[PDB]
RNA sequence: AUUUUACCAAUUAAGAAGAAUAUUAUAAUAAUGGGUGUCUUAUAUUUUAAAUAAAUAUUUAAAUUCCGUGUAGUAAAUUUAUUAUUUGUAUUAUUUAUAUAAUAGGUGUAUUAUAUUUAAAUUUUAAAUUUGUUGUUUUAUAUUUAGAUACAUAUUUAUAGAUUAAUAUAUUUAAAUAAUAUUUUAAAAUUUAUUGAACUGUAAUGUUACAGUUGUAUGUACCAAAUAAAUAUAGUAAGAUUAUUUUAGUUGA
RNA sequence: AUAGGGCAAGUCCUACUCUCCUUUACAAAGAGAACAUUAUAUGUAAUUGUAUGUUUGAUUGGGGCAAUACUAUAUUUAUUUAUA
């Protein structure tokens, strides 16, 4: 109810049986006493380490800036990150180092992490737009289907003269006001909205809360989810060897797949993702972030036909990290291959916010060392990516004795000569005297 | 219409007005190892007496408001019990007039015997130890004992700092731009704000020591001893500020919506608090007795039964059909393999 | 008083609710007419005559 | 309605996507005839010729001194209306500033932006803006 | 409602009647200066975008556009310093808005430019040329990436010849092959040709 | 709807009006066009200064510069195009002219 | 449009047959009864409960030969504010009182003198200093305040003024 | 506001300051005329 | 670029009103926003849950996700109570 | 011997599969008109025609024109495709029934005005209509239920003028590129297609023939007929329109 | 008997309009005759019908504007215009 009506408190006895129950119920002995979920802040989910334990070297306190290493300690081999860190706008401006665990749940060696994925300080609007997007996109528009007046299937023609009966004149009595009648207006899947989500806003959101699971300390670097036989009981030997608690009512795990370190994939490892498919709370998602430009070729009633909310034609796979997820998951787990990845696919979006005065100083500094150009060998890449790249290389060779070489296009675009053919109203090409321009169909 | 309040006009009724508990300092604290490291009477006519004398002294006429605080001493002194608050205040009070008249040397054995009351009661006053060690710190600096002075002035902030909350006097009073719902006229509830100075009187009293204690310290030469207080004080200054500290919620006018004070104006922590006792420094203290899940290796924690059965994993699915069932008929084996032991 | 003037040229300024109660009641009138007259043209039963 | 009504339990309709309307349906060519806007974004006006408009016999109207070209400000009114005209096309969006009365090289050049359209290489960058493109040496149409 | 404001959904309707009449949803006087209107964009108008000497100036300070190159359209579009909404034919034509000098020389190649920013280029000593195209030539500058071969570019319509291609004043493209005179001449050298003023693979053998 | 305001005495029951002090309907309009009166006589209290050509409207500013253009890029002295949409003429005397 | 559906179906059993039977006549009656009910409260219940006052202080006044006219303007003019309640409750419950008072303002006993002015002092104008000591104004001010202080109450601080006004000497330490 | 309030002010004063006008038959307030003082048969005691 | 209408949210399904948007979802006609809502005066059963919007992670007997309330079925031993015990289905006396 | 005044009171816990191979949307793979209690006989069982149609189309320009009724190959057989009883109750969401009934043996008064018991006082519909604001007008027996749509908000990749009738000119400051919606009930309606002569009205000798730009007052108990389809300038008819405890300007210009 | 049970209605005079009638004019049918080209048509179609829709808002008027500026000269003038 509201608080100022009376009906909040209307009711004044009845409401507890003065008898207590000789099971539990105690009394309040005085301050000495603690008290179960007692707590001066207003926590809504009243948890603490022994229900929902953090994975991560400190517990989150207000003196650290995040619960992870700050230093690279040297009591293990640790790693840097793949690609170089520069501090943009958001970012935390602190060194986030966490360890890497084995299947044996045991640390490894410890890695560095992108101040830019996991130190953007989290903001409540972007992560609320986020949510709002994901909740809007992820109902059965199919499903909202109603009736309508020029549907509901009585005789067009009126029922009984204005005045001549002596009820209300009513005449083709489809409309809403009768309990077999329809709406002028009801909701329909075509008339529906599925928000459209901006690649930018997308990537900011799901980087702010990554960067809000590393503060809470949920995250966890695994070096990789492989599993010994695609069944679902290795998975959860795994899960219990490691300290997962995939119950419906545990906390909840997300798994960032990609791949190891040395070998990062795109693709869910086989045997995992076979076995990953368990009745309790445990999710799945692609190791990328960012999201594929929305469009909406239906941006007019153009399709008349179009049985599809109106909006973005290319909502958000499922699978694909989100903030509900990652707040309804309690723990997360990021192998070194999705920790490649996601740095791989943001370093460009990062050095392209950086503003000029450091873009000029980025090629100084080598961080901007095009393999392409030879400056440097050719970086790590997933293995379908490397698969790709070895396949283009394999190709270029054909691509040698014909004009339309990609690689080398308009190789005599200097040494040729323009003419201007004022009888044609053209412009040709000629290389000794060769007509080389086309003249294009049509 | 415009109100010209000519005549008589009830003050409306502002959070601002809450009445404010004083800190006190803990009950397992002594003041003096700190240092080392009813009968009838008019009280309504002896506070009259004691407002006069607190305005002689503002108005400079110091010898009338040591003889008003004289019989409001005697007063007092009468009424209440030994070791009692208002005694030690109203000694104060003498202490200082008599040091602003001349009578240094009764104003120092005042204050000493303040500073004895406050060691032998318990549970002092913050804010009254804060103004006493003030005072002390004054008197001596009259006397000419510089370095005893600034020590009393160092001593009183590191009290008000390990015993006093910086939030505690805006808890109220940080949410009260978000009432306004006016933006182009009344927008002053927007910007409303309520001086420190004036809501915490010990941050105020702390403040003039530290002032007083930076001219010392500027009098006798010394530079380490000033940098360090007025740094001290400067960062006293920033933890009011940051407990004040807060966003800005509508900005433009809100039509209706009345029933969103309620929210407005809670219990909502300040930022000393909510760090202090973040949900993970300050762990709460869950017993699995008065609960039902609980972590693997912990399950026979949980809240007793009469005589319970595991009947599965509550698959939906189950009412469908037989081939919806057949399909989960290892899931229950699987799942109890997985919470073994 | 008329009740709309803006709008006599179409509800002879009368309320409409007035004028709904009137027609209801002149038009039972008239269909019980109609049907004595129909009656007494096909011979006492309109539909049978 | 409710389940067991046959007029539900029979189909009669089912409706489609309604079609959308003309995006400059409300910009009307007597404005963009008549008027002219001009002015900051902010302080922009619609002018349009003052002057006696009407048709007298031959031997009238004789000195063109008196006839003078100038241009003045419709009444605000009109052009609040005509604004208001322009604006309906989107009401929630309170951000998105009044359409123009003629169309820019941004307002034309957006719809080939988009990404749709990005794709669409025939009508990106005012194709139809531009003069034909010359035919072919043989052209023949049967 | 349009006479009180905003009304709760609980009752009160009594006095809104046109809250519900906008709910269901001078020019006469004035001559049309001409039969298309003012401002019309009849098709082949040279209506150019501005691009601020200004804005190229900022871009090249910043570093998103190369001096040691001749700017082109399609090198804005790439440097990102103009959008697709703004790229409609003609072009672009650059303005001189509130710049007074340019540091060093700059050659530049858009579709006009005004008199002042020619002769401000012209005095800091880089150059300028008015490359006035037709639609084809425009999407060819901008999607080189199609066309692996030189097509056969057709010359402007007769307004850009007049206006903008053979034009001194704007150093249209075509002034130096409007003032020859063997075309003239003679059918033979009615075509005068020019010429340019005088690998790519991205994998490389590991040395150490 | 007629507005209802909080009460804060049976005076303001008794109230017709919400601003007894405030001149009726058509006592305002009278004041406010004596005002608008005063104010446009204090405005004009000097000639009509004759503003350069930069200065004028959007709708005049466009058209002077057109007509003057071609004395713009050939500088002689004593050059004016006698426009139409230029300011009218005042018929007195101003310090400005 | 709201009504106070929920609170007044609560109170509709205090009704009588259909009202009571059928929601609708039943909070149709209740919502009409609490509007008459506010009505009369804020326009003739206190007229009629300070009627019933006014009479029965009459009578009283008439029992003892006075009536509520004379028994009024004389309650006014020697200041004896008796509100017309309370002196309804005193003629009801103590008749000696209230006969008490009827003879003061039948006697000819003067009326309280009007209340006084702020008077200043000769020590204000008094110079000072005259060419460690207190204003003899602040002196004279503080006598005042200490005489109110003893005769609000039987305090045990003592009557000697003197004494305490001499207070602060107790406090001084002699050097 | 300044000048909307002066001219409020200044139409109350002449609105509230003469109450009543001298007859136009004695003097026409129109043609500038004004009737002086006289005090002939007049009393110089406070009555 | 707009963000996505926060009441688009499956969080609630109101029954039509005179004031809301073309993408506003509300309850079907012939329909009540709350199920066991069949008067005002209605009592929330207790003990009885019906999910909705979603397949519930965990379904008792005594709730309902997409079936009416049969004694038979919602209660198959009436002296049996269930409830949901270290995420199992667990029945008590 | 005889006998207990008159009047006044109240709705709630539900006994049992008397609710599911259910209701709605959802499958882009079938398809010569489905017809069981059917069950020879084919002069007698034939539907075809270059057109906006069970095939349904990604933008604001210019443009005919007395309210501009309006936007192109995007890939060339390229995956926007008219789907479909189970190899998941198909999946996902959504919706859901009024069969059923001891309830009390007397708190207020007893010569008449209306709930709160100290006696009194107060009290005698609501909504819309009526702008000459009513005593005009209309609706409401009651219980429960059904019943009506203008997105209250834009975080780093990022870049946005004008202006002439026209040529042309362009000395010279912004910006969160987003579109799809727009109460509800009701017009004497008109339009398309179709049937009716068992009533009735004629001609023929009960039956036959003639029918809605229409046959002979009427054409099957409302003749501007009947049946089927439709949401016309619903506007310059009218009615209804779901969320109390509120927090700021003008009351006849 | 009163209220309820549809009712600004009745007569009378004036004014305007509708229905209706008619023809020489207006629009407009359909149909047809005739004509051009060589028993079925195409292209025009001034007759007729008048079935049908109209047939008392005239500011789509009147006035005022009248090359020969500027400095200057001459003539004439219905008693101060006129012309170069
Ligand atoms: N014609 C246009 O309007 C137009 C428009 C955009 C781009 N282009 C590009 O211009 C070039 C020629 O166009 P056109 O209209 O003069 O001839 P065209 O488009 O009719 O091509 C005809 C033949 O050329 C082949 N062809 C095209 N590109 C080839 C390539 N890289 N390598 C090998 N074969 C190729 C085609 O397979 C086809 O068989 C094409 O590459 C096209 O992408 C043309």
């Amino acid at each position: 109810s509201s608080i100022f009506s009376p009906r909040y408190d209307w009711r004044t006895s009845g409401v507890h049986d003065i008898a207590p129950r000789d099971e539990g119920d105690f009394l309040y002995q005085g301050p000495q006493h603690v008290l179960p979920g007692a707590h001066p802040l207003p926590l809504h989910h009243p948890h603490n380490t022994i229900t929902r334990p953090v994975i991560s070297p400190y517990i989150p306190s207000p003196q650290r800036s995040h619960p992870y290493f700050t230093a690279p300690l040297p009591e293990l081999p640790h790693f840097s990150t793949t690609k170089p860190i520069v501090y943009t706008y958001g970012t935390m401006k602190e060194r986030i180092i966490a360890p890497v665990f084995n299947l044996k749940n045991e640390v490894i060696y410890t890695r560095e992490l992108d101040p830019f994925i996991f130190g953007m300080y989290p903001e409540v609007e972007e992560l609320s737009k986020n949510l709002t997007y994901w909740m809007v996109r992820c109902q059965n528009f199919a499903s909202k289907w109603d009736y309508e007046t020029r549907e509901i299937w009585r005789k067009a023609k009126k029922n009984w003269p204005n005045t001549g009966m002596g009820m209300p004149r009513v005449g083709n009595r489809k409309n809403h006001l009768y309990t077999w009648g329809g709406r002028t207006k009801p909701s329909k899947p075509w008339n529906m909205l599925m928000p459209t989500m901006d690649v930018k806003t997308w990537s900011k959101s799901n980087r702010m809360m990554l960067t809000l699971k590393m503060l809470q300390g949920r995250l966890q670097v695994v070096d990789r989810l492989t599993l010994e036989e695609p069944t679902q009981e290795c998975y959860l030997e795994l899960c219990r060897n490691m300290s997962w608690d995939v119950r419906h009512t545990g906390g909840g795990v997300l798994f960032m797949d990609g791949g190891s370190r040395i070998t990062p994939s795109s693709e869910f490892d086989r045997a995992f993702f076979f076995g990953s498919f368990f009745n309790g709370r445990n999710k799945i998602v692609r190791p990328t972030v960012l999201c594929d430009e929305q469009y909406d070729y239906n941006k007019t009633a153009a399709k008349q036909r179009m049985k599809g909310p109106k909006g973005a034609k290319n909502p958000i796979p499922i699978n694909r990290f989100n903030a509900y997820d990652a707040m309804k998951h309690d723990r997360l787990v990021i192998t070194e291959g999705a920790l490649m990845q996601l740095e791989d696919e943001l370093y460009e979006h990062k050095l392209q916010i950086l503003p000029p005065h450091i873009r000029n100083q980025l090629p100084e500094y080598g961080y901007l060392d095009s393999e392409a150009l030879g400056d440097c060998v050719p970086s790590l890449k997933t293995i379908q990516m490397e698969a790709a790249a070895r396949t283009e290389e394999a190709e270029s060779d054909m691509y040698k004795s014909f004009i339309d070489n990609p690689y080398n296009p308009w190789k005599d675009n200097m040494d040729a000569s323009y003419a201007v053919d004022g009888a044609d109203g053209t412009v040709q090409k000629f290389v000794d005297g060769k007509k080389v321009s086309w003249s294009m169909l049509s | 219409v415009t109100r010209l309040y000519t005549s008589y006009y009830t003050g409306v009724l502002y959070p601002n007005q809450l009445v404010q508990p004083k800190q006190r300092l803990p009950a397992d604290v002594s003041v003096s190892a700190i240092l080392q490291k009813r009968p009838y009477v008019p009280l309504g006519e002896v506070a009259k007496l004691e407002l006069q004398g607190d305005y002689y002294m503002e108005g400079g006429m110091f010898q009338e408001a040591l003889e008003h605080y004289g019989v409001v001493a005697k007063a007092y002194n009468y009424a209440y019990p030994e070791n009692h608050a208002q005694r030690i205040g109203i000694r104060i009070k003498l202490s200082a007039a008599f040091r602003q008249t001349g009578r240094l040397e009764s104003s120092l054995a005042n204050i000493e015997e303040v500073l004895r009351m406050l060691d032998a009661s318990t549970r002092p006053s913050l804010e009254l130890i804060c103004e006493a060690l003030l005072e002390l710190g004054i008197t001596r600096e009259a006397l000419g004992m510089k370095r005893e002075a600034t020590e009393a002035y160092e001593e009183a902030l590191e009290v008000v700092n390990s015993f006093h909350n910086w939030g505690e006097s805006h808890r109220m009073l940080r949410l009260l731009p978000r009432l306004g719902r006016r933006f182009n006229y009344n927008f002053e509830e927007k910007f409303v704000y309520f001086s420190p100075f004036d809501y915490d009187r010990t941050f105020a009293l702390v403040d003039q020591c530290l002032e007083r204690a930076e001219t010392i310290f500027n009098e006798i030469g010394d530079v380490e001893g000033a940098i360090r207080v007025l740094q001290q004080r400067k960062e006293m200054i920033d933890k009011k500020f940051f407990n004040m500290r807060d966003f800005a919620g509508r900005i433009h006018t809100m039509r209706g919506h009345w029933k969103r004070r309620a929210q407005h104006l809670t219990n909502a922590p300040t930022p000393d608090e909510l760090l202090r006792y973040s949900p993970t420094i300050h762990q709460v203290h869950r017993d699995f007795k008065y609960e039902l899940t609980a972590p693997i290796g912990r399950e026979k924690e949980v809240m007793p039964g009469v005589n319970r059965l595991v009947l599965d994993m509550g698959n939906p699915y189950r009412r469908r059909g037989r081939l919806s069932n057949k399909m989960l008929k290892d899931a229950d084996h699987k799942f109890a393999n997985y919470v073994r032991q | 008083p008329l009740f709309h003037p803006q709008t006599t040229g179409v509800h002879g300024g009368v309320p409409p609710r007035q004028q709904q109660r009137v027609m209801d009641a002149i038009t039972w009138k008239a269909v019980c007419f109609r049907r004595g007259l129909l009656a007494r043209r096909k011979g006492g039963r309109a539909k049978f005559g | 309605p409710k389940m067991g009504c046959e007029e539900i339990t029979r189909k009669a309709r089912r409706v489609q996507l309604q079609p959308t309307e003309y995006l400059a349906q409300h910009r009307m060519q007597v404005w963009q005839l008549r008027f002219k806007e001009m002015g900051p974004p902010f302080s922009r006006v619609w002018v349009a010729l003052g002057g006696k408009m009407r048709r007298r016999r031959v031997g009238r109207q004789v000195d063109v001194k008196d006839m003078r070209y100038y241009w003045r400000p419709i009444e605000p009114q009109y052009q609040r209306l005509y604004m208001s005209r322009l604006r309906i096309r989107d009401h929630s969006n309170k951000l998105r500033q009044p359409m123009r009365l003629r169309a820019t090289n941004a307002d034309i050049g957006s719809g080939s932006s988009s990404i749709e359209w990005e794709r669409a290489s025939n009508r990106k960058y005012g194709a139809m803006l531009a003069p034909p493109k010359r035919q072919d040496f043989e052209f023949r149409v049967v | 409602m349009i006479k009180m404001g905003w009304m709760k959904i609980g009752g009160s309707w009594k006095y809104s009647r046109g809250y519900n009449d906008r709910r269901r949803v001078r020019f006469m006087l004035a001559p049309r200066v001409s039969a298309g209107g003012p401002r019309n964009r009849y098709e082949g108008k040279l209506v150019f975008s501005p691009l601020r000497l200004s804005k190229l100036l900022w871009a090249i300070d910043t570093g998103r556009i190369n001096p040691n190159e001749v700017i082109t359209l399609y090198h804005l579009r790439q440097a990102n310093v103009v959008g697709e909404r703004e790229i409609v034919w003609p072009g672009f034509v650059l303005i001189s808005n509130g710049v007074r000098r340019v540091p060093y020389p700059i050659h530049i190649e858009l579709q006009n430019a005004s008199a002042e920013s020619i002769r401000l280029i012209e005095e800091a000593g880089g150059s300028f040329t008015c490359v006035y195209m037709t639609h084809e030539g425009l999407y060819q500058e901008l999607h080189p990436e199609e066309y692996p071969i030189f097509m056969d570019q057709e010359l402007p319509e007769r307004r850009g010849l007049e206006s903008l291609a053979t034009n001194p004043s704007k150093r249209g493209w075509l002034t130096r092959w409007y003032e020859d005179s063997s075309k003239y001449a003679h059918p033979a050298a009615g075509r005068r040709y020019s010429h340019y003023l005088k690998t790519l693979l991205p994998w490389h053998s590991y040395n150490t | 709807l007629v507005k209802r305001h909080k009460i804060t005495n049976n005076q303001m029951l008794l109230m017709r009006r919400r601003e007894p002090y405030k001149p009726t309907m058509k006592d305002r309009q009278e004041i406010a066009d004596r005002a608008k009166l005063e104010e446009f006589e204090r405005k004009n209290a000097d000639g009509l200064m004759f503003v350069p050509e930069k200065a004028l409207p959007p709708w005049q500013k466009s058209l002077a510069h057109n007509a003057k253009a071609l004395g713009s890029r050939i500088n002689f002295r004593g050059f004016r195009v006698r426009v139409a949409d230029g300011q009218d003429e005042p018929g007195f005397p101003t310090p400005f002219r | 449009h709201y009504r106070a559906k929920l609170e007044l179906d609560r109170i509709r059993s205090m009704l009588r047959g259909r009202a009571r039977l059928e929601r609708k006549v039943g909070l149709k009656r209740l919502f009409f009864l609490m509007r008459t009910q506010t009505r009369y409260r804020v326009e003739q219940q206190a007229h009629w409960e300070r009627a019933i006052v006014r009479k029965n202080v009459d009578s009283a006044a008439r029992e003892h030969g006075t009536g509520w006219q004379h028994l009024r303007n004389e309650l006014g003019r020697q200041n004896v504010m008796l509100l017309p309640r309370s002196q309804q409750l005193l003629a009801q419950y103590e008749p000696l009182a209230f006969r008490a008072v009827v003879e003061l303002c039948a006697s000819r006993i003067p009326p309280p003198p009007p209340p006084v002015v702020a008077s200043v002092p000769e020590e204000s104008y008094t110079l000072w200093p005259p060419a460690s000591l207190s204003h003899p104004a602040a002196r004279v001010e503080l006598r005042c305040g200490v005489e109110r202080v003893l005769r609000r109450g039987p305090s045990g601080l003592g009557n000697n003024v003197n004494e305490l006004i001499d207070a602060w000497k107790e406090f001084d330490v002699s050097p | 506001a300044a000048a909307a309030a002066a001219a409020a002010a200044a139409a109350a004063a002449a609105a509230a300051a003469a109450a009543a006008a001298a007859a136009a038959a004695a003097a026409a307030a129109a043609a500038a005329a004004a009737a002086a003082a006289a005090a002939a048969a007049a009393a110089a005691a406070a009555a | 670029p707009r963000p996505a209408p926060r009441f688009a949210m499956g969080h609630m399904l109101p029954h039509r009103s005179n004031v809301g948007s073309q993408f506003l979802h509300t309850q079907r006609h012939g329909s009540r926003s709350t199920w066991y809502k069949k008067h005002y005066f209605s009592l929330r059963p207790f003990a009885i849950q019906r999910h909705h919007g979603t397949t519930p992670r965990i379904l008792l007997d005594r709730s309902l996700w997409k079936s009416l309330w049969i004694t038979k079925l919602q209660l198959p031993d009436i002296n049996r109570w269930e409830r949901v015990v270290n995420s199992r289905r667990v029945t008590e006396d």
